[PDB]
């Protein structure tokens, strides 16, 4: 039961301002450091800061320095990172992690990251349209058209549906706006009976849909 | 300054295969300076997970496959057995200095047996078609090797630079890929032509496969 | 109650052998690092090794390499140095020490320490002689702790209920070869008739104790 | 390899003096890796003492009239107001290395006002006398500047190259120093003459001090 759970990420204007938050379980991050780590989107993984709580030596990238400020409270088990002076190029998942035992320079548990996108353009959430279908097996779908910024999720018959599902990774359009596909193969004698629903969440837009698919008359 | 550079960015090796990945310093450094080297195996939309500390210890609960070494200045990440489960992403990381250093990354892609696609096209919804724009969608699904060729006609007109692919990250217990090609057209010029074709090139088919509907048919 | 007491010391030939333990108490050394470090007669601290007791992780100085060996036994919660074709440059108090928490790089308690001779020449118990009070107001008295080998040789009064005026001088090497070494305290002189004063003498090396009442001469 | 090299090698000062060590890496080291240099205190007969670590944190319980500082590869440790208890040899140490290194040392020596021995004179105890062998023991107390000259007279000749001295370290207290000056003789030798003299010569005393007894009396 060790865990780290971070957050705060979401979209935020160039020259803005952000607080991350890293709650821990499982352990006292008196007793170890906190790191954070982030990923630009498709790229590696680039350390940001440590700290040790008990005394709150700190230490950071040079590509932070000035900007972000990493700090914990002891008594509510918790970890941060300020971030301000935002820029494009800090658009990145950040994850926080620990050491431990005294085991020092080896990060055994991470968080599950949370999304910074730093833009100027604004949230919107998508629009959800069909893949309809036309003894063999039937592929379907739901395209989630024109979406910003990411994340979004799709799910299919709430969750009971996972064998045969594709959801594509979004791709950024000329428009600025994402879109993705997800779909899904299935028994083409299944196609009279078993409906078919996508569950699509944009978080950032608080956008939920389910849209039923079907074959078309 | 000190960096790791890890080799190779990139490989394909065949389950039961032994793979090895090297990682190097930028420099030289005196065998005084201890670099704790770790490795880390990254997943698609996951947190690194560690595998290996301190060069060559294994971490509690990780596969006995996984194993590390190093002499001077050169280390390595040992995959003694690759299973269809160890796509990834692997990372090592330094500590001679103060901020520590990842490599660049190292992408595993687990070679399986040619697997053609499953072809299906997909025209625009009336729904969307309301809005004043048409994506016509062309999957490929489950196929491999990953390279594959996708060519969008529209009453034969070759159609080049209005379209976009996705591709799925391998599957971890088949090895599999899958893409999708979106073609965006204005409504406008949906309703103008007739045959919506894609055609698709590879390996695991002899010669290329169309799928194609007319604009208006069930 | 952090505590490492160090035991294993003594006298030893050159070429032999020893091992020395160091027990702790009020913490648990799995949770932390354990280290060795030595000083040789008036001189500096050097470095030894150390361990991570939890997976055995172990460091030496380049000069004790191939001789030494760091160990630990959790389930004792004690670690160990185990030294071997011994010279007589390595003739040293030993400390063992900790980190704490997890502050890397920060000796924050050691040990006693415990001397280790490497000689030749063999164990010699003292003879204990009063120094009997024969200024103003205050008499000395003491003990002389003649004839010894090797060191050390501990003393107290009336079995540490009296510190204040107590000297115990650095022992001095006689041409014989053995060491000899004086405690002396300042007493009131009024305190002679009615206060008992005893040294306490102990050479661990040839299990030699005395305890030894100094008094006025007939 | 890389050591530190710590000057100077010893110093004295007055008690509510302030003092500077100094502590240089032995070559020159890229920023990017951390000394972590720490500092201990060793007084006479016991383990060092941890007083700072990571370059300048003040360990828990350390008095707060020391601090450390560091700056490239040098470093100092500072006694703001200098105590008679921080009589003491004090260390650096580096963890750029793995061994880390220890300096080699520095030496603190505590002035004060002159202060006279008191002397005392013991004979040999009829105990040794038994064994064969006489000692007879010179006894100079709480003394400053160290330095001293006894001279050993029996029956009026000077005894030379038969005794040893040996010194106490700085008190902690009161800085003074202690020490016995030892004349060993045969018993034959012993009970062949009368006049036991230690003539003590030092600063605090406008002239000799003689003490002695008489074999016997
Ligand atoms: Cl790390
Ligand atoms: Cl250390
Ligand atoms: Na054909």
């Amino acid at each position: 039961e060790v865990q780290l759970v971070e957050s705060g990420g979401g979209l935020v204007q160039p020259g803005g301002s952000l607080r991350l938050s890293c709650a821990a379980s499982g352990f006292n991050i008196k007793d170890t450091w906190i790191h954070w780590v982030r990923q630009a989107p498709g790229k590696g993984l680039e350390w940001v800061a440590r700290i040790y709580p008990t005394n709150g030596y700190t230490r950071y990238a040079d590509s932070v320095k000035g900007r972000f400020t990493i700090s914990a409270d002891t008594s509510k088990n918790t970890a941060y990172l300020q971030m301000n002076s935002l820029r494009a190029e800090d658009t990145a998942v950040y994850y926080c992690s620990r050491w431990g035992g005294f085991m020092f320079y080896a990060m055994d548990y991470w968080g599950q990251g949370t999304l910074v996108t730093v833009s100027s353009a604004s949230t919107k959430g998508p629009s959800v349209f069909p893949l309809a279908p036309s003894g063999g097996t039937a592929a379907l779908g739901c395209l989630v058209k024109d979406y910003f910024p990411e994340p979004v999720t799709v799910s299919w018959n709430s969750g009971a549906l996972t064998s045969g599902v594709h959801t594509f990774p979004a791709v950024l359009q000329s428009s600025g706006l994402y879109s993705l596909s997800s779909v899904v193969t299935v028994p083409s004698s299944s196609l009279g009976t078993q409906t078919y629903i996508c569950n699509v969440n944009h978080k950032p837009s608080n956008t939920k849909v389910d849209k039923k698919v079907e074959p078309k008359s | 300054d000190i960096q790791m550079t890890q080799s190779p960015s990139s490989l394909s090796a065949s389950v039961g295969d032994r793979v090895t990945i090297t990682c190097r310093a930028s420099q030289d450094i005196p065998r005084s300076i201890s670099g704790y080297v770790a490795w880390y195996q990254q997943k698609p939309g996951k947190a690194p997970k560690l595998l290996i500390y301190w060069g060559s210890y294994l971490y509690s609960g990780v596969p006995s496959r996984f194993s590390g070494s190093g002499s001077g200045t050169d280390f390595t990440l040992t995959i003694s057995s690759l299973q269809p489960e160890d796509f990834a992403t692997y990372y090592c990381q330094q500590h001679y200095t103060t901020p520590p250093t990842f490599g660049q990354g190292t992408k595993v892609e687990i070679k399986r047996t040619v697997a053609a696609p499953s072809v299906f096209i997909f025209p625009p919804s009336d729904e969307q078609l309301k809005s004043g724009t048409a994506s016509v969608v062309c999957l490929l699904n489950n196929f491999y090797p990953r390279e594959a060729k996708v060519q969008w006609k529209v009453d034969n007109a070759l159609q080049s630079g209005n379209s976009q692919e996705s591709v799925t990250e391998q599957d971890s217990k088949d090895s599999t890929y899958s893409l999708s090609s979106t073609l965006t057209l204005s409504k406008a010029d949906y309703e103008k032509h007739k045959v919506y074709a894609c055609e698709v090139t590879h390996q695991g088919l002899s010669s290329p496969v169309t799928k194609s509907f007319n604009r208006g048919e069930c």
